[PDB]
RNA sequence: AAGACCCUUUUGAGCUUGACUCCAGCCCGGGCCUGUGGGGCGGGGCCGCCCCGCUCACCCGGUCGCGCGGGGACCCGCCCGGGCGGGGAGUUCGGCUGGGGCGGCGCG
RNA sequence: CGCGCCGCGGCGAGCCCGAGGGCCCCGCGGCGGAGCGAGCGCGAGACGCCCCGGGCCCGCCGCGCCCCUGCGGGCGUGC
RNA sequence: CGGCCCGAGGCGGCGGGGGCGACGGGCGGAACUUAAGCAUAUCAGUACGCCCCGGAGGAGAAACCAACCGGGAUUCCCCG
């Protein structure tokens, strides 16, 4: 999720904001981007469970 | 050390001895062989050193050609008695 | 859980305890144990000797059960006898009916010598025994066996 | 007894004379004729039956002419890029052996034939010949005959491809067991992962 | 024979010892006992752990 | 227009070469491929070289195989060994310093 | 996920829902219990509310003296 | 002129070829990255490219381990 669109940032000297773009311009690939991946995405390796003696 | 030290090894115990373990007619096909083909070329060059007396030289050609000590001392041996005269 | 963690209580701090002037950045030392012979050995030195190096004899394939090896005390004798006998023997210190261990029984091979033993006679058969063990045990009047 | 106790004997010493010269006529021949051929009947029937011919309707034998000496790679203009380590062009050696990519070069000639075994019948400076035995598995022949049917079954296509012939094994290390072959079944790739597993129990 | 009625048996085992062998006999033999040939009871687990 | 000049970063890349460490390619030697004969030289008490016939391996021409040749056990190929090798590959090109560099060395 | 330290719960010379088998029942290792020595190997009681220090014991390195089964045992001295 | 040997064209019956974002088998095979630089090392016997089956596949009934008062084909799980 997040990740299957092709981004990347296109530079200083555009006077724009330095993070990956699709083609055409449109913000990606950030957490505080409009359709990007969570800055740390959940996984089921979590421990779900607890010992108990 | 390869065992673990304990005196009375073999105290308890009655241990098994098993029964450790030719075909002339095999003989008999390889001197068939023999008659209808000879020797190969390094076997002729070690009887005539051993013919020449060089016993050091041949046990060097032997372990050059076969590339390990007992097969070339088996090989020599089997060769001098063809080698005598 | 999230909610009693020291890293909540820094919301609305801008940097999170790591400093205005120094920062937080990747890795302003390095990865993982680099530099301990260069940037780092004030603490290899002070807390790691004999770190670098080499030492001693190496073996290409170690048995583990040739080199396993355990070992009993004398003053652990008297308790691998059950409770309920412990007392019979004891009064009837005898010659003619000795209690007899087997250390090998209960998994050990060497018999050390620290600490005491009651005075009662016994018989105690391990696979090897050290000085001062059997020094104390024919001292109590017992005797040291060898079993296969 | 019978007579391939003496042909397996007379084949055990090719330096003989008799031998030398029935050897020149062969590669001769061969030299003169294509790279892969169909053979009437097999030229070492005692070898063939060794490694499972028979006589019967369903059998074939094919030889096979490969090339000798070790491997190039192609980089164009014999350049490698990258780190220094990987930087050599020739004076390599293949990872299977002769036989065996004879015995894949048949296969891919004819993919409706099943690949049973080979073995050695020449070579000079430049060529190695082998032959491989193959078997029809439509053939009533073969189908019905309880010894040989197994290889009907559909898990033997392209045994070659998959490198289960006794080349193909020798190449992935099979013909070895105990210490020093730990890591090889049941194949490399398999234990790799199996060591490298990382398995999170959920009463961990 | 003893394949069919129920036994493993492991032909590239060899004794060590005679009593190897004693302990061993005297587990077959208590089996034969034991076992009858054809409401009937399945054993469960192990059989003699 | 997050200086392009200037400096710093244990951040690059193009180019060069007597930087460091290498690779193709080419040259050279023995061996196998690899037959069948004749000779000379030297050594040690069988060994090492060198030469030159033949054709049958192997190789090259001519021809619509229309009435024919040339080489030859050498060459090629393969294995191992030595040399040449910025044509090409990867990488490096200290520090302090009244900015850097030339200079100097309170760098032990 | 791994390492260090601190707090709390259970049990304690012991401790423990491995895997598996029949929120319940049964369930091996392992770790702790003895260390030191490159290794052959040898192997700890003597004191003390607690802490700190002193003394003495075990191993590694060295050396008097006596002896039995002996380049082995005993008994001592030293950093 | 027939046999055997080595080949050629045609005819009949039968089989092959292509397809898949997983698992499985066989080959070829990086560099970023880490080492606070960088050549061995690492990343990784991974990405990716080519070939090949199946419902699983591969492996498999010792030219094994051991050093014991010994076990006994293959696979998988716990443990170090
Ligand atoms: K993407
Ligand atoms: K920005
Ligand atoms: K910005
Ligand atoms: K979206
Ligand atoms: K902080
Ligand atoms: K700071
Ligand atoms: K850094
Ligand atoms: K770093
Ligand atoms: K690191
Ligand atoms: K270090
Ligand atoms: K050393
Ligand atoms: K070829
Ligand atoms: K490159
Ligand atoms: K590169
Ligand atoms: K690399
Ligand atoms: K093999
Ligand atoms: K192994
Ligand atoms: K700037
Ligand atoms: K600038
Ligand atoms: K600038
Ligand atoms: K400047
Ligand atoms: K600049
Ligand atoms: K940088
Ligand atoms: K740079
Ligand atoms: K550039
Ligand atoms: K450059
Ligand atoms: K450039
Ligand atoms: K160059
Ligand atoms: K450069
Ligand atoms: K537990
Ligand atoms: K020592
Ligand atoms: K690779
Ligand atoms: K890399
Ligand atoms: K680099
Ligand atoms: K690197
Ligand atoms: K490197
Ligand atoms: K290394
Ligand atoms: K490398
Ligand atoms: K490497
Ligand atoms: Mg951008
Ligand atoms: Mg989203
Ligand atoms: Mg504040
Ligand atoms: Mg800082
Ligand atoms: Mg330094
Ligand atoms: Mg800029
Ligand atoms: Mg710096
Ligand atoms: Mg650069
Ligand atoms: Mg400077
Ligand atoms: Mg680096
Ligand atoms: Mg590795
Ligand atoms: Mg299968």
């Amino acid at each position: 999720a997040g990740v299957q669109c092709t981004a990347h940032s296109w530079g200083p000297g555009r006077a724009v904001a330095r993070l990956p773009r699709k083609h055409g311009g449109i913000g990606a690939y950030a957490n505080f981007a409009r359709g990007g991946h969570m800055a740390h995405p959940t996984t089921v390796i979590r421990r779900w469970c607890r010992k108990v003696n | 050390p390869g065992k673990v030290f304990n005196l009375k090894k073999g105290g308890a115990v009655v241990r098994i001895v098993r029964k450790k373990e030719t075909k002339p007619h095999q003989e008999f096909v390889k001197s068939i062989i023999q008659e209808c083909t000879g020797m190969a070329p390094y076997e002729m060059h070690i009887i005539e050193l051993l013919r020449m007396n060089k016993d050091r030289h041949a046990l060097r050609y032997a372990k050059k050609r076969l590339g390990n000590i007992k097969r070339a001392k088996a090989k020599r041996d089997q060769l001098s008695v063809y080698a005598r005269n | 859980p999230t909610r009693i963690r020291k890293s909540r209580k820094r919301r609305g701090h801008r940097q999170m305890g790591y400093g205005r002037v120094g920062g937080h950045r990747k890795h302003p030392s390095g990865r993982g144990k680099a530099g301990g012979l260069q940037h780092k050995r004030t603490s290899f030195d002070k807390y790691h000797p004999g770190y670098f190096g080499k030492l001693g004899m190496r073996n290409y394939h170690v048995r583990r059960n040739i080199e396993y090896n355990p070992t009993i005390n004398i003053d652990k004798i008297w308790s691998l006898i059950p409770e309920e006998q412990r007392d019979g023997f004891l009064q009837r210190k005898s010659t003619t009916e000795a209690p007899v261990v087997d250390v090998t029984r209960f998994g050990f091979f060497k018999v050390l010598g620290r600490g005491s033993l009651p005075q009662c006679p016994i018989i105690i058969k391990a696979r090897y025994f050290s000085s001062d063990a059997e020094k104390k045990l024919r001292e109590v009047g017992g005797v040291p066996l060898l079993v296969p | 007894m019978g007579a391939y106790k003496y042909v397996q004997e007379l084949w055990r010493k090719k330096q003989s004379e008799a031998l030398h010269y029935l050897f020149r006529l062969r590669t001769w021949e061969y030299r003169q004729l294509n790279a892969i051929k169909r053979c009437s009947h097999p030229t070492r029937p005692e070898k063939a039956r060794r490694l499972g011919y028979k006589a019967k309707r369903g059998y074939v034998v094919y030889r096979v002419r490969v090339r000798r000496g070790g491997r190039k790679r192609q980089c164009v203009h014999g350049i490698s890029y990258g780190k220094p380590r990987n930087i050599g062009i020739v004076g390599l050696k293949p990872s299977r052996s002769l036989r065996a990519l004879a015995e894949q070069k048949v296969g891919r000639r004819l993919p409706s034939l099943r690949v049973l075994n080979s073995y050695w019948v020449a070579q000079d400076g430049s060529y190695k010949w082998y032959e491989v035995i193959l078997i029809d598995p439509f053939h009533p022949w073969i189908r019905n005959d309880p010894k040989i049917n197994w290889i009907c079954n559909p898990v033997m296509k392209r045994r070659e491809c998959r490198g289960l012939t006794s080349a193909g094994r020798k190449a992935r290390g099979l013909h070895n067991k105990g210490i020093g072959a730990m890591k090889l079944r049941p194949s490399k790739r398999a234990a790799w992962k199996r060591n490298h597993t990382r398995s999170l129990r959920r009463y961990r | 024979k003893a394949r069919q009625i129920g036994i493993a048996v492991d032909p590239r085992r060899k004794n060590k010892s005679e009593e190897s062998v004693a302990r061993n006999v005297a587990r077959l033999k208590e089996y034969l006992s034991k076992v009858t040939i054809f409401q009937a009871i399945q054993h469960q687990g192990v059989v003699m752990p």
